[PDB]
């Protein structure tokens, strides 16, 4: 399945320069040689905050080359979508939405070790004592190396019991987490009953205390929702996400301060390594004047990402004020905070070149006379509605029985389905009889 | 069985060939030729799945057959592949966003079926034995080719003590959980035969072997994962009211748990449709987000039927065609709906009345028509029933000109009510 | 048809060694010695049923 | 009704009463 | 108690055989134009039929809408739901103004449901099992049956059960000398105490020692329910009961309904099928009375002719009082009736007519009677004139403190001069008007 998967990259050579045809972007060379230093600032790693707003009429590639910076960037770096939408939420304030997206565009990069006991338990006597509470529980794991036996807390035990465990069955326990897992009984008794709703699974292979690892990859504000909204095991405060479990508000020296503390000291000791992102904020021109005004402190920030903004409108009223106009529908105090970039309105050759590479996309034969019969056809109407009488026209082939697809496939198909401009004069016709 | 018809069930699909080719009134679908053959060129691209974040909008007349044509593709495209019908008044939720309601409409309409291989066994209980003290016992299963004889363990023995099964239950044994399930009762009865006991029912036996692999199949839809996945309160995707899914850390991985799982061939795709009836609703922040929400791989097609014209978008003060802005138009391309002649209101009007069982001669077609072309045919398909009760009344035996007409001097349809609204009652 | 038995391998007294018992009750109302109505308690002291 | 007046409890403050020991047998 | 109400009077449509309005009947006078108009729906929701149709009461105010409204509730009768439900219901604090709508909806269709299940009841006096010779190896003796006897008032019978049962009551730790309770469709056992006829002295304990039950010691009795589509929705999605902590959150307020439609499409409304289809339940669909609808939103009206489309859905009687009037929630628009255009398309107008003195007379005269009152020949003659000044209510309200002064007069019957001296102390909504627009 193919949306916008055309674009692969911004396309540019070596010196900056856009490739006309390259990375499935065709036109728009001025912005996406533009967008080539804004990727490159953006893997500097020395900026913070720096905005860009991708401007220009429908259509015009802004968001093309928004996700051709990300997949430029590569699945290495965080990327944040959004839509100005998202921020009018009904369970958590507004600013809240941009202050956590803001945090969630901050990558952590953090190698962590753990250990690992497993293997097939022998015994479980839980050491008895006088409190009247279990003191201890004793536990022989046998592995295809040797048996082993360990004591391990009250909480594992019980835990145990959760799972409903026996003795002679295969076990996976965590003690960073301490979750311990049920994988099913041993391997060998298979031929014990005749059948049984046990699952058998291999006598664990490895010594039964064994260590690895993980190059974990997360976002800061993975940690400022963990910290908000606590969460282990055998711990009764889960009640909180049942009763007490709203979106979270975390307090400035939480989202702030405490867990950027606590970065630095994994980042500064060799545990952690950071990986700025890039904020989309696609329809920006749609937000409250709440939003750009808190805009303002948020790129201010030492921590904010690189952001890049993508407008629509010329010149409407902003929404929220309710009587002033400003370009792009963005105040002036905001606008002098971001890069703006151009969007060249495509041309006759460069629209018929689009379709032709939106074609080969998902597998679509077009003939010569079909391709440019669309580019009349587009010149009439915007790029987005002549580039998508593609699937159906070869469906209609299909039907047609014809491999390929004709002028009159793309003609038919071009009369059963209409776009704006030819609908809305349907309507202006018809005035006082749409209701 | 008992769900009274409606307004829309007499149309059972789009009236089309196998070339897409719309006959005049087949299948339930009478007359609009273009805008049923567009309906079944956006299906047979349903049906394909290979491109999602589409959109056609459905525009014309009044009482046109915009929800009628949606309702025609939602039963042409029959189960086994999510279809929600919303109305563009239905995300207004005070439990959740605008934003979030979309997503979870979208969300609603993509299914993932996990094909599971699961190996169990299948056959009439014939004999079991249990001896409680660990308790042991055993269970002979016999099916029409075959029989044999199993040696219970203890947790198999819980279980069917849990279901407490007795001889002569036809049951399925799952291999890997136990679960048993029990279609019914063989021809066996009488436990005393001298106790109190309901009334006795018999079904075949299982035939061929007693140990069977069969194919299980789980669907369920995007939105179910991401809700059941969206916190841990036990048993969600129902719980009455409440979503409040986060983006991240649950919608993305979701996403990518997804496409691993189409990756590997476990579950890997069937899109669906949403048709958001009455769109104009929607607010200008819902067509903001509209506008990228459909630039997903995840994004089934949307059809919307509009009755507005040249009118101000809800939640500003933007004049646009079909109260849609030209940035979200611009995806979508649309149909036209051609307002239905003579002949077609006719014969609407008697496909109508032929589905609701009633019988109206050839001038009651005549004046009902001339009714349905004068007035709306809403109006005229509504007096078709209450045509038919007058008749009956009078021990009737099919509807006659003078049942429609004094049925039609008993109500107003939209102007004789109005014309009469001479009297200021209030405003 | 089909049959229900419940054997007790061990030993057949306790087929009937569970359903054990059979205790029928037999009370009746202890009327007063000082007034002949119908006694509502009993004295700790006395141990006597009484009513007034 | 049984509010227990103060007086009544200074009353009470006297010695205790010795405790019964019932062992009758007859009607 | 009575407690007479303002529409007490009304007891239905009062038509005759042949579907004709009587002039005076079942409290109803006058609107023969629409007392028949509405009584063919009637016959519309006694079908079961159709789904979603609509009719619109539209009417100056106080003609009779409301009047004639719940009147259907009385012809079609008390066995059929009726949820009356006012425009201004529908905006909560806690749930979607679109999704009130929908719960009214359900809440209307009925589903009447009837199980049959033998009883038993009485002390037991013995329990001895019956012998099965060695069915196994030479172990010991089993038990094949049961024999309880269970005394009554009526009488005392011996049965048999099976020996599942017998575990049965093994392990539910009864006695020989109690009252128990056995239901063999389903096999659950449960006990009812001791015997309080003789088992139980004069004790304190509240063992809840039941007496000794009266009546044959087996018996059935069909159990016929009345639950709604929207009470077993709320019931399987407000969970009850003592356990599974989920649903141990009794602290909490959880009016958060917005039932979501997976629940609709898969449970109870998936088993009203299959239990109809099955002879166990039988669908009573019914009426749907929505007045002041003018007073619903945009929105609200756009759900409405979504809703009406499905095959699930009740009839919806509107009454509908403001001419052309704004729509709520939109601007610069004048859909007639308070309703937009494409709405009135959907629905079937009756316009009720104007009371004439004589009409407004008999309807004064049928109040009067409903209220108890013995309004006199002249009090009730003075009454309709200056009624028809004023609106009937003003005029068919001036009974209670009327029959007040009279009686309070030393009176039995309202008298000329009873209203005339109410008259002047109450006034109608003209009066006052005038009064007002006289000073600032
Ligand atoms: N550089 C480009 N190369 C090829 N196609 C493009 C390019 N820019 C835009 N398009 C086409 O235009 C369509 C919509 O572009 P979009 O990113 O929505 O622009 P805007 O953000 O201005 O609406 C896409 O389907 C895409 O095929
Ligand atoms: N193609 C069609 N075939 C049969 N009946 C139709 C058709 N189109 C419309 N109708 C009739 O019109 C009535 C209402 O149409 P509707 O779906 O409301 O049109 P619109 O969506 O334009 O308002 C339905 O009761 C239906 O019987
Ligand atoms: N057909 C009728 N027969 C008897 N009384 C009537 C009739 N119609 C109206 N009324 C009386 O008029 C009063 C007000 O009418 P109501 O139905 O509340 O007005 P509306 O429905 O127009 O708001 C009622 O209390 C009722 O007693």
């Amino acid at each position: 399945i193919a949306s916008h998967s055309h674009v692969k990259g911004l396309g540019l050579d070596e010196s900056g320069l856009a490739k006309q045809a390259a990375s499935g972007l065709v036109g728009q060379e001025n912005a996406r040689e533009a967008c080539g230093v804004i990727v490159e600032l953006i893997k500097s790693k020395k900026m913070a905050g720096r905005a860009v707003l991708l401007a220009g009429p429908p259509g015009t590639g802004k968001t093309a080359l928004a996700l051709a910076i990300a997949q430029e960037l590569g699945s290495k770096v965080p990327f944040c979508p959004m839509v100005g939408s998202e921020v009018y939420s009904t369970e958590i304030k507004k600013t809240e939405v941009l202050m956590e997206n803001f945090r969630r565009a901050i990558g952590l990069r953090i190698k962590e070790t753990k250990e690992v006991y497993e293997g097939e338990v022998t015994e479980l006597t839980p050491c008895e004592t006088e409190n009247k509470t279990i003191s201890h529980v004793i536990i022989g794991l046998k592995t295809a190396k040797g048996t082993k036996q360990l004591k391990l807390d009250p909480s594992i035990f019980e835990s145990l019991q959760k799972e409903r465990v026996e003795a002679g069955d295969v076990i996976y326990i965590e003690a960073n987490s301490g979750a311990v897992k049920r994988q099913g009984r041993c391997d060998t008794y298979a031929t014990e009953f005749d059948l049984e709703a046990e699952e058998y699974v291999p006598l664990p292979k490895g010594d039964v205390h064994k260590k690895k690892e993980i190059i974990q990859d997360v976002t800061l504000h993975d940690l400022d929702v963990a910290n908000a909204r606590p969460q282990g095991g055998q711990d009764i405060l889960s009640m909180m996400g049942q009763l007490m479990k709203p979106k979270k508000t975390e307090i400035t020296d939480k989202l702030r301060g405490e867990i950027n503390k606590v970065v630095n000291k994994y980042i500064d000791q060799g545990i952690a390594e950071l990986v700025p992102g890039v904020l989309f904020v696609d329809e920006v021109h749609m937000l409250d004047i709440e939003c750009f005004t808190y805009l303002h402190r948020a790129l201010e920030s030492s921590i904010a990402p690189i952001v890049i903004f993508a407008s629509n409108r010329g010149n409407c009223v902003i929404r929220g004020t309710e009587d002033i106009t400003s370009p792009h529908g963005i105040p002036l105090d905001l606008l002098d905070r971001v890069m703006i970039i151009r969007t060249m309105l495509y041309t006759p050759q460069e629209m018929k070149q689009i379709i032709k590479i939106r074609a080969q996309t998902e597998g679509i034969n077009i003939s010569e006379e079909a391709l440019n019969h669309l580019g009349e056809i587009g010149t009439k109407t915007t790029l987005r509605y002549s580039v998508q009488l593609l699937t159906p026209a070869n469906l209609l082939a299909k039907i047609n029985g014809k491999d390929s697809i004709e002028k009159e496939h793309v003609e038919e198909i071009s009369e059963l389905f209409y776009d704006a401009k030819s609908s809305a004069k349907i309507l202006a016709d018809q005035q006082d009889k749409y209701m | 069985r008992i769900e009274r018809i409606g307004a829309h069930s007499h149309i059972r699909g789009l009236g089309l060939d196998d070339a897409l080719e719309p006959r005049q009134a087949s299948q339930g679908m009478v007359g609009q030729l273009a805008a049923r053959r567009a309906a079944g060129v956006v299906l047979e691209m349903i049906r394909e799945g290979k491109i999602a974040g589409r959109a056609v909008l459905i525009a014309g007349q009044p009482g046109t057959g915009k929800t009628a044509i949606a309702m025609g593709m939602a039963q042409a495209l029959g189960p086994d592949t999510p279809f929600t019908a919303i109305a563009g008044s239905e995300i207004f939720s005070l439990e959740m966003s605008k934003t979030e309601a979309l997503t979870q409409a979208f969300r609603r309409s993509i299914g993932v079926r996990i094909k599971e291989e699961t190996e169990i066994i299948e056959g009439e209980v014939v004999e079991i034995q249990i001896d409680r003290p660990s308790k042991v016992g055993k269970l002979t299963l016999k099916t029409t080719e075959m029989e044999t004889i199993y040696d219970l363990g203890t947790k198999m023995i819980e279980s069917l003590t849990k279901d407490k099964v007795q001889a002569g239950d036809v049951i399925t044994i799952d291999k890997a959980t136990g679960k048993i399930s029990k279609l019914g009762r063989s021809f066996t009865r009488a436990r005393d035969y001298d106790a109190m006991g309901s009334q006795t029912k018999f079904v075949q036996c299982p035939d061929g072997e007693l140990q069977k692999r069969k194919e299980v199949v789980h669907t369920v839809s995007l939105h179910e994962i991401d809700v059941i996945n969206s916190r841990t309160q036990g048993f969600l995707a129902l719980f009455s009211g409440d979503t409040g899914e986060i983006k991240s850390e649950v919608r993305e991985q979701i996403n990518a748990k997804v496409a691993e799982w189409r990756e590997e061939g476990k579950a890997e795709i069937i899109p669906g449709v949403l048709f958001i009836d009455e769109v104009h609703m929607l607010d200008i922040e819902s067509f903001s987000f509209l506008n990228r929400a459909l630039e997903s791989d995840m994004a089934p097609v949307l059809i919307m039927a509009t009755n507005r014209g040249i009118t101000r978008i809800r939640g500003t003060s933007y004049q646009s065609p079909h109260g849609i802005p030209i940035d979200l138009l611009d995806r979508l391309l649309i149909v036209s709906t051609t307002p239905y002649s003579e002949k077609d209101t006719k014969q609407i009007l008697r496909i109508r009345c032929e589905e609701e069982d009633v019988e109206m001669s050839e001038d009651a077609y005549t004046v009902l028509t001339r009714i349905g072309l004068e007035t709306s045919l809403r109006y005229a398909i509504q007096l078709i029933t209450a045509a038919s009760l007058v008749c009956r009344k009078r021990k009737g035996t099919e509807v006659q000109v003078d049942d429609i007409k004094r049925v039609y001097s008993l109500f107003l349809d939209e102007s004789r009510s109005t014309q009469y609204m001479k009297e200021y009652q209030d405003a | 048809c089909s049959r229900t038995f419940i054997t007790f391998s061990d030993d057949a007294t306790f087929e009937e060694w569970f359903p054990q018992g059979r205790p029928p009750k037999v009370p009746v109302r202890e009327v007063c010695p000082v007034t002949h109505r119908p006694a509502l308690y009993r004295d700790p002291v006395t141990d006597i049923p009484y009513a007034t | 009704r049984h509010r227990l007046s103060r007086r009544v409890l200074l009353e009470v403050a006297t010695a205790p009463d010795p405790p019964p020991r019932p062992k009758p047998v007859k009607m």
